[PDB]
């Protein structure tokens, strides 16, 4: 499809048994959720915000349905205000910018 | 809280 | 032109008469530049993301070039880690997500 950006571009995402809107976002390097637990081993890690850093939990090679499109790859857990898809997953589903 | 997120995964 | 997203999307601007680097956001509101003396009166505000809240000025009306792309609209000065173009003036260079 093709999403237009008068609103903020949220979808809805699965993961195992779990439903979440996610926010398709050109701006992150990564892929980070608000609180689900996720099977297997998790490194911390450090992220960087417009105000600062915050602490997450990296979990790797994790499924991930994207509005019909399988993905799989790192996902990271911490306090984000929103539940954020970043460039990590959308290359893999083949989203661009387009003007 | 949620305007800007810009998201630097180093 | 349709950018793609492995590497981070980013792009030359002009504004006020001077080239620089920019992100294009679709996970931000807003448009937000490193600090810069732009003409006009501006508004203190307050922003934020992951991290937390920031200060910084708001200024109306401002022209923007993007990739020869002419925008008119607001943008916010302050310590923002990277430039950052947000939906505000995305949106008038009629740019959409697409995959």
């Amino acid at each position: 499809p093709q999403i237009t950006l008068w609103k903020r571009p949220l979808v809805t995402i699965r993961i195992g048994g779990q439903l979440k809107e996610a926010l398709l976002n050109t701006g992150a390097d990564d892929t980070v959720l608000e609180e689900m637990n996720l099977p297997g081993k998790w490194k911390p890690k450090m992220i960087g915000g417009i105000g600062g850093f915050i602490k997450v939990r990296q979990y790797d090679q994790i499924p991930v349905e994207i509005c019909g499109h399988k993905a799989i790859g790192t996902v990271l857990v911490g306090p984000t205000p929103v539940n954020i898809i970043g460039r990590n997953l959308l290359t893999q589903i083949g989203c661009t910018l387009n003007f | 809280i949620r305007k800007i997120l810009f998201l630097d995964g180093i």
